[PDB]
């Protein structure tokens, strides 16, 4: 089996600047018969099938603009995207087309780099309707921020919570290059009604101090 | 117009089998091999094998050999992928596609979910509104399988909407929130209704979110 290793795993590139993605194969992909490298590049956006970009290491698929360039030979290959556009935000995969099993790299995720943007934070108590069910969900929203890295900590009566929350993050917004994130704390009704102060504390590069949003149950 | 149309999403219990179809049109079926590629949630593409219909050359990735069977119905221009003894690793989008890199066409994908969960529509709860911007939303909890769709005010409200990707809970059921930010001055005048549709259970919920 040929192992395909891409580098980096993720790339943040400002609009109009150059993105460089490397792909190394564990064995040469150069075919002696036609002297072509059987290395293929695909672009894949969330929810969609992959789309062919480049084949034989450097031949552009019809319809692909010339700011996409494939280079390299043998075991070391590079996809260069010049003048990055928001429509280039995607996961890029290289594929061994030389010998079976056909194997893929692990993907390189490209995002747009923009100036740091702090999140706007909101907290939502559980609804009275949900409380009738025996479980309570508390939701913290971090809206429209960049970069994606953020620390969200739940405090209940000032006790730091662990193990009882799940996070979800959006894909990057195509127009403004930001993310939003939800953190949902799940408690039993009994635990929810036992405690009073519910707080989510957000740490982010765009915040000089962590931001806390909190409520007192029943207010 | 070249088209590859795959069969719909399937839920299967562990140990069961699934057979996905891929109907080809717009070209002569025997002109290209059909390849099968899958992708587990958030993971890399994985090549499963190919079937070349004109001459019955069948190739398998050893990772799947003996658990997957590739067939074709040449009379109906259809390729099949049958995967047996299903495991958690098999929850994934499955794609068919033509050729290696000479005829780039892909089916739309088939989601296979390996789970013992029963099909269940979501419970929809308000995320009530507590700088002239207010955030509100709907918590779309405990549904199975994927997917759900959420709109606001029957699609009239799209600016500022974030419908988060679902998370799988330890119960085996999915959950997500959909949020929107609106002018605080509109809270007394404009109704805000999330429209939650879960086609696998034929459920449609319109929840008014009140301050």
């Amino acid at each position: 089996d040929i192992v395909m290793t891409q580098s980096p795993d993720s790339l943040a590139v400002s609009l109009g600047e150059r993105a460089t993605i490397n792909c190394k194969s564990s064995q040469s992909l150069l075919n002696s018969g036609d002297q072509k490298n059987y290395l293929t590049w695909y672009q894949q956006k969330p929810g969609q099938p992959p789309k062919l970009l480049i084949y034989w290491a450097s031949t552009r698929e019809s319809g692909v603009p010339d700011r996409f360039s494939g280079s390299g030979s043998g075991t070391d290959f590079t996809l260069t995207i010049s003048s990055l556009q928001a429509e280039d935000v995607a996961v890029y995969y290289c594929q061994n087309d030389y010998s079976y099993p056909l194997t893929f790299g692990q993907g390189t995720k490209v995002e747009i780099k923009r100036t740091v943007a702090a999140p706007s934070v909101f907290i939502f108590p559980p609804s009275d309707e949900q409380l009738k069910s025996g479980t309570a969900s508390v939701v913290c929203l971090l809206n429209n921020f960049y970069p994606r890295e953020a620390k969200v900590q739940w405090k209940v009566d000032n006790a730091l919570q662990s193990g009882n929350s799940q996070e979800s993050v959006t894909e990057q917004d195509s127009k403004d290059s930001t993310y939003s994130l939800s953190s949902t704390l799940t408690l039993s009704k009994a635990d929810y009604e036992k405690h009073k102060v519910y707080a989510c504390e957000v740490t982010h590069q765009g915040l000089s101090s962590p931001v806390t949003k909190s409520f007192n149950r029943g207010e | 117009q070249v088209q590859l149309v795959q069969s719909g999403a399937e839920v299967k219990k562990t140990g069961s089998s699934v057979k996905v179809s891929c109907k080809a049109s717009g070209y002569t079926f025997t002109d290209h091999a059909i390849h099968w590629v899958r992708q587990a949630p958030g993971q890399a593409l994985e090549w499963m094998g190919h079937f070349s219909p004109g001459n019955t050359d069948i190739k398998y990735n050893d990772k799947f050999k003996g658990r997957v069977t590739l067939t074709v119905d040449r009379s109906m221009s259809t390729a099949y992928m049958e995967l047996s003894s299903l495991r958690s690793e098999d929850t994934a989008m499955y794609y068919c596609k033509t050729s290696t890199f000479f005829f780039d066409y892909w089916g739309q994908g088939t989601m296979v979910t390996v789970s013992s969960a029963s099909t269940k529509g979501p419970s929809v709860f308000p995320l009530a509104p507590s700088g002239g911007t207010a955030a509100l939303g709907c918590l779309v909890k405990d549904y199975f399988p994927e997917p759900v769709t959420v709109s606001w005010n029957s699609g009239a409200l799209t600016s500022g909407v974030h419908t988060f990707p679902a998370v799988l809970q330890s119960s085996g059921l999915y959950s997500l929130s959909s949020v929107v930010t609106v002018p605080s001055s509109s809270l007394g005048t404009q109704t805000y209704i999330c429209n939650v549709n879960h086609k696998p259970s034929n459920t449609k919920v319109d929840k008014k979110v009140e301050p």
